[PDB]
C-alpha cells in the first residue's frame, strides 16, 4: 500500500479496516539507497510502525531475554505526522532531527505470566547519527503518567494528598518511594534506524528500525523494563 | 416583633443583578449573589467577595502603602503585572516533570495574557485594567481568568483582582464579572 | 353508550365495549385522528407564536418547527429563518382538518350507525375475517407508501429538503439522483444496531434517505395490492392469532419498537434531524469541546500533537481502536461521530494534523463554540448544564426532550403489547376469566411438577 | 484477622449446620 | 434529562444566594462529581 | 502490524458477515431447520 | 477466531431458527382449554 | 487464602440452591 | 513526643485545626489566634499561596521526648501538622502487636453498641410476648364465629 | 536448586511433573525457564 | 414451581413471608444505624486499603468509592456544618483533573 | 411571532395544546355523569 492511494480513500473506506494504522509502503523505487541527493533537507510526513513488541524478563535461572508478548490495547500503538530536518554528505554520513508531531503513543502489552507492561512506545526528540544503511542515538521518554495524576489513594506529584490518609497511623513508615516522594524524571530511550525502498522522483523514503526504550516507573515504584521494539518507518522529503 | 404588611402586587425591589457597596475610599458593584468571606488571602485584604458555591469566582482588593506618586511611574502594563506574580500563587512542588506537555521544562503552570487596558479618570488618573487567563497542568475547570484593575490613590494601592473561572466564563458569568470590574471607582 | 351489566367490561375498561361495535371503533379512531391532527395544530401555532427571530430554533423548546424547516420551509443557507409563513400554514391547516376529523368522530361516537356490516358491507368487518382484514391492511399500506412518495416528491421537485452536508453550513438543496441501490437500501437494515454501524439511525446523506423512502414507497404499494387481492396463507393463519386484540397486540409491538428507533434517530441522526434546528447532538457536543479546546490553545500558541494528558494518552489527539486519529480526552467514546464541521478537517487518517492545524474555517469554529456552550444536558425544570450547575441558563435540548418522551412511550408500548398479546391469547383460549374450576388442567396432570 | 476470621468463619458455618441437621434428621426419622 | 435543579433558588432582595437543602446536595454532588474518574478529564464541562 | 484481526467493527457489514461461508451457515443452518420442519407437517 | 465466530453464528441461527420454526408450529393450539 | 473461602462459600449456597430446586419435599394434593 | 508549636515566618503563631470525631480523613490547615487561615497542605498545591513551601512555618516541642528542637525541614514540618491533627503528638510502638494502623473503639464503645443493640432487640421481645400474653386465646387461630 | 518443591513441601506436583506438566500459567517452568506458551495442560490447566 | 424451580404450596407461610421478609429488613437497618450512632462504621478493608497503599496498581470499585466520600465530606462540610467554622479555602480542597 | 393580522389571537393560541389533556378529563367527566354506569 503506497502513499498515493491512501490519500484516495475517504475517511469511510478505511474506517474500522484497520489500515489507518500501516504507514505507506513505496511500491515503486530502488534497492540501491547511495542514489539518494545529499542536501539540507527537512522531512514532513514521517511515519512509523512496529511490527513486533518484545521485553526483557528476568528468569530464576539467569538467562536474560527477549520474551514475546500480547499487546493489550488495540491498534493505538502507530505513530504519524512527525516532522523535523535531516542532512546527507558526501560519504553517506546522516544526522536525523525530529521536533513535532504525534511521535508517542501509550502502549500495553503483557508479559507470561499475565503482568500488564505499560510503555510509551516514543521516539520524541531523536538524534540519530550515523550513515544511510543504519543511524542511531537517542531519544526522549517522557516517564508515562504526568505529575498532576493521583493514584487510587490521592498521593502523586502534583496533585494529591502526599499521603496514604486512608489509615492515620501509617503516615511516615517504610513507603516512602510510594507516598512521599514521586517521581517523574524523563529518561533516555536507544534506537537504531536503517533505510531501504528509497524513491528520489517524488522524495520518500521507507525502511525498517529497531528502538529500545524502558517502561513506565509506577511513578518512582516497581522498576521499569527495557522494550526491544522492532517495526516499519516511512517518511517523504521536503 | 414588628407589625408590617408583606410585599404582594407592588413591583420586585432590585432586579439588576448587581449592589452598591462603600469601602475604605473605593465604590464598586459588588456581585449582588456573592457571599462575602472572611479569610484574608493577602495580608493587605480589605474586602473580599466570593461566589456561593465556588470559591473560584472571587472578588477582593488589596490596600498595599505605596512610595510612588503614580502607577504611570510604574511604566509598562507588562512591567507593573511583572512586579505582581504572587497574586496568581507560587508553584508550591519542586518536583521536576515535562511529562505533561502545554507548558514549559519543569513549569506546568501558565499565564498568558490577553490584553491590557487604559482608563483615564475625569482630570488625569489612569486605572491599568488587564485579563490574565492562568491556566494549569491538568486543566483545573479549563484554568481561571485573572481581571486586575490598579490605581492609586493618596497611597493605599487599590487594586481589584476578579477571579473566575474557565467555565464559569462561558456559562454566564462574564458580564457579571466584567460589570463588577468596569465598575471600580476609587474616589 | 352500554353499561357493565350488558358489556362486562368496567368503565376503566370501556373502550373494550366496543371491540365488536364497529361504528363505534371507527368514530373512536376518527376521533383520535381529530385529536393528533389538533395537537399538531395547536402546539405549531404554539411554537410560532413564541418564536424569536434571533435564537435559533433548538434554544426556544421547539420541537415541530424544525421538523418542518428539515423539510425545507422558511429556512435557507445556514438554517437562518426567512419567514413563518409556512409554519403558520402549516399549524392552520393542521386546526381545521382536526376540526373536520372530529366532527366525523363526535358524529359516529354519538348517532352513527352501530355496525357497519348490515348495510355498507365495503367497510364493515369482523376480526376473524381474514379476507377483510388484509383488504383494509392493503388500503392502509397504500396511503403510506402514498405518503412516502409525497416526501420523494418534496424532495425531488417541491423545493428540496435541507441538507446539513451540503458546503456552507448546509443549505435547503434539491436531490438529484437518489440512491436507489437496493444493496445501500437494504444493507442499513441488515446492518447490527452497535457502534460503528447503528442499524438505520446511521443513515447519513440526503441521497440515502430518498433513496430508501423510493424503497419503502414502492414496496408499501405493491404490499398494500398483493394484500388487497391475496388471503393469508394456512402456515400464517395456524402461527397467528386472529381477533381484534390480537390485532392491536402487533400494533402495539411494531411502533413500540418505532418510538425506540424514534428515540435513537431524535439522539443519534443529524442529517434527519439537522444539529442547526434540533442543537447539537451528546456525541457532537462533546466533539465540539475538544475542538474549541484544541482552536483556543492553538491560538494561545501551544503544540497539540503533543502535550499528553495526566494518563500519558494525548490531550487533544489520540488514536482510535482501529487506529485513525480521534479527540482526545473522554470524548473518545464519541468516536464514531460525523458531522460537518469534521468532515473538511478530516481525512484518511482520521484527523489530518496539517488540515487541523491551518485549515480551521470561522463559521466551523463559531458552530464548535455554540455546540459546547448548548450541550444536550438539563434538568426537568429546563435548566442548562449538569446536575450540579447554576440556575442561569434555560435550556433543556430538543434531541433531551424527544429522546427521553419517545422512550418512555415506547417502553409503555411495548408493555402495552404484552398486556394484549396475552389477553388475546388467553380470549381465544378461553382464559380471560379464569380457570375453570371444574376442568382445571393442572389437576389433570401428573404432580412433582 | 486472617486465621481467626477464617475459624470463626467455619465455626459459623458447622455449629448451626450441626443444629439444624440435627432437627430434620430426627424430623424425616418420623416418616 | 436529571433530577430537578433548585440552586439559588431563594434570593433576597438584595440578590444574595442563601444556602438551601437543595444547595446541601448540591455541595454532596460536587464533591460527587470532580473525585469520580478524577484522571478520565481533560476538559471543564463534563459533556462526554 | 502485530497481531492478527478481522477488524469487522463498523463498515455497515450486514448480518456481521465478514465473510461469504458465514452466510452460507446462517441460511444453510435455517435451511436445515425449515428442512426437518417442512418434512414433519401433516401433523398434530 | 474466525472458527469461533462461525461456531457461535451457526449455534445462535440454530437456536433462533428453532424459536422461529416452533412458534411457527402451530402455537395457538396449544392451550388447555375450550376454543 | 481469602479466594478460597469466597469460592467456597459462593459453590455452598450455589449447591444448597440446587439442593432446594431439585430435591424439595414433593408437595402433595390432599 | 511533647507540644508542638508551629510559628510563621514573620512572628504569628499557627494552630493545627483539630480533627473532628466524623471525618476519617481531615484536611491539613493551621490558622492563626484570630480565626484566619493562614497555611495548610494543600492538594492542589496548584496556582497557591498557603503552602507550607512559601509560608514558611517551623515547629518547636515543648516537655517531651523532644524538648526545644525546632524543625524547618517542610517534610518533617508536614508529618508534625499531620500528628498534631489528631490531637497531642506521640510514639507509639507499632511492632508489639503487628498494629495496622486504623483506629479502634473502647471498651465503653463497644458496651454501648452491644447494650443499644441488644436494648432493641428486647424492645421487640417484649412487644412480641406482651402480644402473646394479651392474645393468648386466639393463638391457634380465631373463633371461627 | 535452592528451594525446589520438594522443600517446599509439595506432593502432587511431582506426580503432575514425573508424568510431563512442567509449564504454568503463571509464565514459568519448574526446570527453571518461562513458559511463554503453557498451552491448556499447564499445572491450573489439570486442576481445573 | 416449573419457572422458578420452587415455589410456596402452603399460603399462611406465604403469607407470613410477606410479614417476614420487611420486618426482618428494617430490624437490620435499625441495627446498623444503631451501630453508626457511635461511628462503627463498616468504612474500611484494612487488609484491601493496605494493599492499595502499597501498591498504586491496585484500584478497584471500592477503593473510587472510598475516594467519591473523601470529596462528598470535604466538599459537604464546610456548608453543612457551619457550627464547626471550617473556612477550607479552595486550595486544600481534594480534586481530579480538570472538571 | 405571529402574523401581524394575527397577533390579537395570540393570547387565545396561547391555550390551544392543554386542549387534549381536558378531553381525557372530560371522557371522567361524562363517566362520573353516568355514574360509572
Ligand atoms: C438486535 C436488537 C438489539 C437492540 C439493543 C442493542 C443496542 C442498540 C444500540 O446500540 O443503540 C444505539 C443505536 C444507534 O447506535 C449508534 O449509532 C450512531 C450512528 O451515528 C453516526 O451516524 C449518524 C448519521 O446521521 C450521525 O452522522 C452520527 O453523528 C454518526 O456518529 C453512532 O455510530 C453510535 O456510536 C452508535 O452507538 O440505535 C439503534 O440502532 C436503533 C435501534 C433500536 C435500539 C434500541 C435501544 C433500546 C433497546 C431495547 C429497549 C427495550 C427494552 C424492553 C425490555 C425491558
Ligand atoms: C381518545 C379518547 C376516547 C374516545 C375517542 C372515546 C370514544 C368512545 N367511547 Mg370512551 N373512554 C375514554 C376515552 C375515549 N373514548 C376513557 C379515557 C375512558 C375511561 C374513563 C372511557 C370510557 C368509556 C366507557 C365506559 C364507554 C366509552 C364509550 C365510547 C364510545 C361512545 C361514547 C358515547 O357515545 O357516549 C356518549 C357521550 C357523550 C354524550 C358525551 C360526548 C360529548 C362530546 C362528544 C365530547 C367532546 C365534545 C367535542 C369537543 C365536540 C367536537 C365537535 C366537532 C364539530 C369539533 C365512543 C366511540 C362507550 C362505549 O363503549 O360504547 C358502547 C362506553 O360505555 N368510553
Ligand atoms: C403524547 C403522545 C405523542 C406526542 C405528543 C408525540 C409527538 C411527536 N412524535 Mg410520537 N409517538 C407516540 C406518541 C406521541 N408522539 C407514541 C405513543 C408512539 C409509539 C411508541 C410514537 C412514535 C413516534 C415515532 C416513530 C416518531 C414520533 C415522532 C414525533 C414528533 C413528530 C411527529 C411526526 O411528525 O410524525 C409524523 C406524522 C405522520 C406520519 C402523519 C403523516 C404526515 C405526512 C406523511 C407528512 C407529509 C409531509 C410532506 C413531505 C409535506 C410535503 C407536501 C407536498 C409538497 C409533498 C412529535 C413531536 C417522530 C420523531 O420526531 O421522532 C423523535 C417519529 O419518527 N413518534
Ligand atoms: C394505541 C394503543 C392501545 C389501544 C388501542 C388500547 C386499547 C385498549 N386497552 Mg390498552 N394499553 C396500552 C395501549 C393501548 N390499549 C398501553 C401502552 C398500555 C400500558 C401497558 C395498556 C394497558 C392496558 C390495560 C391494563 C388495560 C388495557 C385495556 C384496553 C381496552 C380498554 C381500554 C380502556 O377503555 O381503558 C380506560 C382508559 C383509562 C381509564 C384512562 C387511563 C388513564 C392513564 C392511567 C393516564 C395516563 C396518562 C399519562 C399522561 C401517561 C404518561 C406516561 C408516559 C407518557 C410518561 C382497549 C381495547 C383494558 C383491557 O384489557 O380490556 C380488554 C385493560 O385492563 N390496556
Ligand atoms: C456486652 C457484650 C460484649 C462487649 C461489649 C464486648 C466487647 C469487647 N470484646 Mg468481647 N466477648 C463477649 C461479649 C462482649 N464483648 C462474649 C459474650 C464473649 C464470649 C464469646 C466474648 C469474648 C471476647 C474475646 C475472646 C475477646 C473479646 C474482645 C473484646 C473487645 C474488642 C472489640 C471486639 O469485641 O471486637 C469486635 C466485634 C465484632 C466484630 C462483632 C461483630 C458485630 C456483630 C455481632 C456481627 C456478627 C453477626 C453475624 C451473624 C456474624 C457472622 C460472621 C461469620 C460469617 C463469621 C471489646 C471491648 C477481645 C479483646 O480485646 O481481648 C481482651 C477478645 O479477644 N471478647
Ligand atoms: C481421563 C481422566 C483423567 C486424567 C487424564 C487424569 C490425569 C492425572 N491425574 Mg487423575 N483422576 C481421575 C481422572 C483422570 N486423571 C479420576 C476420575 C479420579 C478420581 C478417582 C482421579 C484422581 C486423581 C488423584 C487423587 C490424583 C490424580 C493425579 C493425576 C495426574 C498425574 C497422574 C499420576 O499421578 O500418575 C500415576 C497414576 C497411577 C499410578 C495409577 C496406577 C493404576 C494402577 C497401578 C492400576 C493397578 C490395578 C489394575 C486394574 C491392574 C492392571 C491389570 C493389568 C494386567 C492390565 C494426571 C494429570 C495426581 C495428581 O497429580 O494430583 C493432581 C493425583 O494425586 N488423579
Ligand atoms: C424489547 C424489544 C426489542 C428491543 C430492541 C429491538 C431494536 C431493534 C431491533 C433491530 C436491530 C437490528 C436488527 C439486525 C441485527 C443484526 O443483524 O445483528 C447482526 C450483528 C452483527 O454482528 C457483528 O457485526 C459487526 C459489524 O456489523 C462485526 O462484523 C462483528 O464481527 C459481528 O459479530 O450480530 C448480532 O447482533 C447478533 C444477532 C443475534 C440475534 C439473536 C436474537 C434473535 C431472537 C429472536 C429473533 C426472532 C425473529
Ligand atoms: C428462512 C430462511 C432460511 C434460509 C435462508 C435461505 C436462503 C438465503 C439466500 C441467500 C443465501 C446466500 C447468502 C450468503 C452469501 O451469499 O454470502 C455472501 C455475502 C457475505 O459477504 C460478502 O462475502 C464476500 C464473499 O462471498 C466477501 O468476502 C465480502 O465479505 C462480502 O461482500 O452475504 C451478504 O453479504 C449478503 C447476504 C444477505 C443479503
Ligand atoms: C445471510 C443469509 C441469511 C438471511 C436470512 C433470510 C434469507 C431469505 C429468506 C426470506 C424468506 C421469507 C420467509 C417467509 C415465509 C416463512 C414461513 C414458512 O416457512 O412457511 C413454511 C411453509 C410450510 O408449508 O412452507 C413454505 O411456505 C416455504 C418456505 C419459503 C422459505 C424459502 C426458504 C429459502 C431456502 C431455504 C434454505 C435453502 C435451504 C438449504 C439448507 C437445507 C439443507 C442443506
Ligand atoms: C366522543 C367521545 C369523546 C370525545 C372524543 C374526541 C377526540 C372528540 C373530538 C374532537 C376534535 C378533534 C375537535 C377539534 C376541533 C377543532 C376546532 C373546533 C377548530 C377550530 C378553528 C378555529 C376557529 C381557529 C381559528 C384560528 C385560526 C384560523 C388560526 C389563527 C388563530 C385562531 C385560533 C383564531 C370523549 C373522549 C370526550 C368521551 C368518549 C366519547
Ligand atoms: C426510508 C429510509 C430507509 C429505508 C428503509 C427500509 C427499506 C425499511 C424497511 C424494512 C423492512 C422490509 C422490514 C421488515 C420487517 C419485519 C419485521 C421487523 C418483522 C417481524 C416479525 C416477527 C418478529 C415474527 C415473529 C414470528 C415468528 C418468529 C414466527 C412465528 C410467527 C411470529 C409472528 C410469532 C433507509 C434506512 C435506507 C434510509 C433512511 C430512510
Ligand atoms: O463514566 Mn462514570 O461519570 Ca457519566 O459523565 Mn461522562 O461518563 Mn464518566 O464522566 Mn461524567
Ligand atoms: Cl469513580
Ligand atoms: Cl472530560
Ligand atoms: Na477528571
Amino acid at each position: 500500500l503506497t502513499y498515493d492511494e491512501l490519500q484516495g480513500l475517504t475517511y469511510l473506506q478505511v474506517k474500522g479496516t484497520g489500515i489507518a494504522n500501516t504507514c505507506p509502503v513505496v511500491e515503486q523505487g530502488t534497492s540501491n539507497v547511495r542514489e539518494l541527493k545529499p542536501g539540507d533537507y527537512k522531512l514532513e510526513k514521517f511515519c512509523m510502525e512496529p511490527t513486533s513488541f518484545t521485553v526483557k524478563e528476568e528468569d530464576a535461572k539467569g538467562r536474560e531475554e527477549f520474551v514475546k508478548t500480547k499487546l493489550l490495547t488495540r491498534l493505538t500503538y502507530g505513530l504519524d505526522g512527525m516532522n523535523g530536518s535531516m542532512k546527507i554528505n558526501n560519504d553517506g554520513s546522516v544526522e536525523f532531527r525530529e521536533d513535532e508531531g504525534l511521535d508517542y503513543a501509550a502502549t500495553t502489552v503483557k508479559l507470561p505470566g499475565g503482568e500488564y507492561v505499560p510503555f510509551l512506545f516514543t521516539i520524541k526528540e531523536f538524534d540519530g547519527k550515523g550513515t544511510l544503511d543504519s543511524f542511531s542515538g537517542d531519544f526522549l521518554v517522557p516517564s508515562y503518567r504526568g505529575s498532576t495524576f493521583l493514584d487510587p489513594k490521592g498521593r502523586g506529584g502534583a496533585t494529591g494528598y502526599d499521603n496514604a490518609i486512608a489509615l492515620p497511623a501509617k503516615a511516615d513508615a517504610d513507603e516512602i518511594q510510594r507516598l512521599n516522594n514521586k517521581s517523574y524524571t524523563p529518561g533516555k530511550g536507544s534506537a537504531v534506524f536503517s533505510v531501504a525502498k528509497v524513491d528520489t522522483e517524488t522524495g520518500e523514503i521507507a525502511g525498517v528500525f529497531e528502538s529500545i526504550q524502558p517502561s513506565d516507573t509506577e511513578m518512582g515504584a516497581h522498576p521499569a523494563k527495557d522494550i526491544k521494539i522492532t517495526g516499519l518507518w516511512y517518511g517523504q522529503l521536503t | 416583633a414588628y407589625g408590617e404588611g408583606a410585599n404582594v402586587f407592588g413591583r420586585v425591589t432590585n432586579k439588576s443583578g448587581f449592589v452598591p457597596y462603600a469601602g475604605d475610599s473605593f465604590a464598586l458593584l459588588l456581585p449582588s449573589k456573592w457571599n462575602p468571606s472572611d479569610e484574608k488571602e493577602v495580608d493587605s485584604i480589605v474586602l473580599r467577595y466570593a461566589d456561593n458555591f465556588d470559591a473560584v469566582n472571587n472578588v477582593y482588593v488589596i490596600a498595599q502603602d505605596t512610595d510612588k506618586s503614580s502607577i504611570q511611574d510604574y511604566g509598562s502594563p507588562e512591567e507593573f503585572i511583572s512586579q505582581f506574580g504572587y497574586l496568581l500563587g507560587r508553584q508550591a512542588w519542586a518536583g521536576q516533570t515535562v511529562s505533561e506537555g502545554g507548558f514549559d521544562a519543569n513549569k506546568v503552570s501558565s499565564a498568558a495574557l490577553l490584553g491590557v487596558a487604559t482608563e483615564k479618570d475625569k482630570k488625569g488618573k489612569t486605572y491599568y485594567k488587564f485579563e490574565i487567563l492562568s491556566r494549569t497542568a491538568d486543566g483545573n475547570e479549563g484554568g481561571r481568568h485573572q481581571l486586575v484593575k490598579a490605581t492609586v490613590s493618596n497611597g493605599k494601592l487599590y487594586l481589584l483582582k476578579v477571579q473566575a473561572g474557565d467555565k464559569r466564563w462561558f456559562k454566564g458569568t462574564d458580564k457579571e464579572c466584567l460589570g463588577v470590574l468596569d465598575s471600580f471607582t476609587v474616589v | 353508550g352500554r353499561d357493565q351489566e350488558t358489556t362486562g367490561f368496567a368503565w376503566w375498561a370501556g373502550n373494550a365495549r366496543l371491540i365488536n361495535l364497529s361504528g363505534k371503533l371507527l368514530g373512536a379512531h376518527v376521533a383520535h385522528a381529530g385529536l393528533i391532527v389538533f395537537w399538531a395544530g395547536a402546539m405549531n401555532l404554539f411554537e410560532v407564536s413564541h418564536f424569536v427571530p434571533e435564537k435559533p430554533m433548538y434554544e426556544q423548546g421547539l420541537i415541530l418547527l424544525p421538523h418542518i424547516a428539515t423539510l425545507g420551509y422558511g429556512v435557507g443557507p445556514g438554517g437562518e429563518v426567512l419567514d413563518t409563513f409556512p409554519y403558520f400554514v402549516s399549524g392552520v391547516l393542521h386546526l381545521i382538518s382536526s376540526a373536520v376529523l372530529g366532527f366525523g368522530g363526535v358524529y359516529h361516537s354519538l348517532i352513527g350507525p352501530e355496525t357497519l356490516e348490515e348495510s355498507y358491507p365495503f367497510f364493515g368487518y369482523v376480526w376473524k375475517d381474514k379476507n377483510k382484514m388484509t383488504n383494509i391492511l392493503g388500503y392502509h399500506l397504500i396511503i403510506l407508501g402514498c405518503g412516502a412518495w409525497l416526501l420523494v416528491l418534496k424532495a425531488l421537485y417541491f423545493g428540496g429538503v435541507y441538507d446539513t452536508w451540503a458546503p456552507g453550513g448546509g443549505d435547503v438543496r434539491i436531490i438529484s439522483n437518489p440512491t436507489t441501490n437496493a444493496a445501500i437500501i437494504f444493507g442499513y437494515i441488515v446492518k447490527s444496531p452497535f457502534g460503528g454501524d447503528g442499524w438505520i439511525v446511521s443513515v447519513d446523506n440526503l441521497e440515502d434517505i430518498i433513496g430508501g423512502h423510493i424503497w419503502i414507497g414502492t414496496l408499501c404499494i405493491l404490499g398494500g395490492i398483493w394484500h388487497i387481492y391475496t388471503t393469508p396463507w394456512p402456515w400464517a393463519r395456524r402461527a397467528f392469532v386472529w381477533s381484534g386484540e390480537a390485532y392491536l397486540s402487533y400494533s402495539l409491538a411494531a411502533v413500540s419498537l418505532m418510538g425506540f428507533t424514534a428515540c435513537c434517530f431524535a439522539w443519534f441522526n443529524n442529517t434527519a434531524y439537522p444539529s442547526e434546528f434540533y442543537g447539537p447532538t451528546g456525541p457532537e457536543a462533546s466533539q465540539a469541546q475538544a475542538f474549541t479546546f484544541l482552536v483556543r490553545d492553538q491560538r494561545l500558541g501551544a503544540n497539540v500533537a503533543s502535550a499528553q494528558g495526566p494518563t500519558g494518552l494525548g490531550k487533544y489527539l489520540m488514536r482510535s481502536p482501529t487506529g485513525e486519529i480521534i479527540f482526545g480526552g473522554e470524548t473518545m467514546r464519541f468516536w464514531d461521530f460525523r458531522g460537518p464541521w469534521v468532515e473538511p478537517l478530516r481525512g484518511p487518517s482520521g484527523l489530518d494534523l496539517v488540515k487541523l492545524k491551518n485549515d480551521i474555517q470561522p463559521w466551523q469554529e463559531r458552530r464548535a463554540a455554540e455546540y459546547m456552550t448548548h450541550a444536550p444536558l438539563g434538568s426537568l425544570n429546563s435548566v442548562g448544564g449538569v446536575a450540579t450547575e447554576i440556575n442561569a441558563v434555560n435550556f433543556v435540548s430538543p434531541r433531551s426532550w424527544l429522546a427521553t418522551s419517545h422512550f418512555c412511550l415506547g417502553f409503555f408500548f411495548f408493555v402495552g403489547h404484552l398486556w394484549h398479546a396475552g389477553r388475546a391469547r388467553a380470549a381465544a383460549a378461553g382464559f380471560e376469566k379464569g380457570i375453570d374450576r371444574v376442568d382445571e388442567p393442572v389437576l389433570s396432570m401428573r404432580p412433582l411438577d | 484477622v486472617n486465621i481467626l476470621g477464617l475459624t470463626a468463619t467455619a465455626l459459623f458455618i458447622i455449629i448451626p449446620t450441626s443444629f439444624l441437621l440435627i432437627l430434620y434428621v430426627k424430623t424425616a426419622a418420623s416418616e | 434529562l436529571n433530577g430537578f435543579n433548585f440552586n439559588q433558588s431563594v434570593v433576597d432582595s438584595n440578590g444574595r444566594v442563601l444556602n438551601t437543602w437543595a444547595d446541601i446536595i448540591n455541595r454532596a454532588n460536587l464533591g460527587m462529581e470532580v473525585m469520580h474518574e478524577r484522571n478520565a478529564h481533560n476538559f471543564p464541562l463534563d459533556l462526554a | 502490524l502485530v497481531d492478527d484481526r478481522m477488524n469487522g467493527d463498523g463498515t455497515g457489514l450486514p448480518f456481521g458477515v465478514n465473510d461469504g461461508i458465514l452466510g452460507w451457515v446462517i441460511a444453510g443452518t435455517l435451511g436445515t431447520i425449515w428442512a426437518i420442519y417442512f418434512v414433519s407437517q401433516k401433523d398434530l | 477466531m474466525l472458527t469461533l465466530k462461525i461456531f457461535v453464528y451457526t449455534v445462535v441461527t440454530f437456536f433462533v431458527g428453532l424459536f422461529i420454526f416452533g412458534f411457527l408450529s402451530n402455537d395457538p393450539s396449544r392451550n388447555p382449554g375450550k376454543g | 487464602m481469602e479466594a478460597l473461602v469466597y469460592t467456597f462459600l459462593l459453590i455452598g449456597t450455589l449447591g444448597i440452591i440446587f439442593f432446594s430446586i431439585f430435591f424439595r419435599e414433593p408437595p402433595r394434593i390432599a | 513526643l511533647g507540644h508542638a508549636s508551629f510559628k510563621d515566618q514573620e512572628g504569628r503563631e499557627l494552630f493545627v485545626r483539630r480533627m473532628p470525631t466524623f471525618f476519617e480523613t481531615f484536611p491539613v490547615v493551621l490558622i492563626d489566634k484570630d480565626g484566619v487561615v493562614r497555611a495548610d497542605v494543600p492538594f492542589r498545591k496548584a496556582e497557591s499561596k498557603y503552602s507550607i513551601e512559601q509560608v514558611g512555618v517551623s515547629v518547636t516541642f515543648y516537655g517531651g521526648e523532644l524538648n526545644g528542637l525546632t524543625f524547618t525541614d517542610p517534610s518533617t514540618v508536614k508529618k508534625y501538622a499531620r500528628k498534631a491533627q489528631l490531637g497531642e503528638i506521640f510514639e507509639f510502638d507499632r511492632s508489639t502487636l503487628q498494629s495496622d494502623g486504623v483506629f479502634r473503639s473502647s471498651p465503653r464503645g463497644w458496651f454501648t453498641f452491644g447494650h443499644l443493640s441488644f436494648a432493641l432487640l428486647f424492645f421487640f421481645g417484649h412487644i412480641w410476648h406482651g402480644s402473646r400474653t394479651i392474645f393468648r386465646d386466639v393463638f391457634a387461630g380465631i373463633d371461627e364465629d | 536448586v535452592l528451594n525446589p518443591m520438594w522443600r517446599q513441601g509439595m506432593f502432587v506436583l511431582p506426580f503432575l511433573t514425573r508424568l510431563g506438566v512442567t509449564q504454568s500459567w503463571g509464565g514459568w517452568t519448574i526446570s527453571g525457564e518461562t513458559s511463554s506458551n503453557p498451552g491448556i495442560w499447564s499445572y491450573e490447566g489439570a486442576a481445573a | 414451581s416449573q419457572i422458578f424451580g420452587v415455589a410456596f404450596s402452603n399460603k399462611r407461610w406465604l403469607h407470613f413471608f410477606m410479614l417476614f421478609v420487611p420486618v426482618t429488613g428494617l430490624w437490620m437497618s435499625a441495627l446498623g444505624v444503631v451501630g453508626l450512632a457511635l461511628n462503627l462504621r463498616a468504612y474500611d478493608f484494612v487488609s484491601q486499603e493496605i494493599r492499595a497503599a502499597e501498591d498504586p496498581e491496585f484500584e478497584t470499585f471500592y477503593t473510587k468509592n472510598i475516594l467519591l466520600n473523601e470529596g462528598i465530606r470535604a466538599w459537604m462540610a464546610a456548608q453543612d456544618q457551619p457550627h464547626e467554622k471550617l473556612t477550607l479555602p479552595e486550595e486544600v480542597l481534594p480534586r481530579g483533573n480538570a472538571l | 411571532k405571529l402574523p401581524e393580522a394575527y397577533a390579537p389571537f395570540s393570547p387565545i393560541v396561547d391555550v390551544l395544546p392543554i386542549i387534549p389533556v381536558l378531553f381525557i378529563l372530560l371522557a371522567f367527566v361524562w363517566q362520573a355523569s353516568v355514574s360509572f354506569r
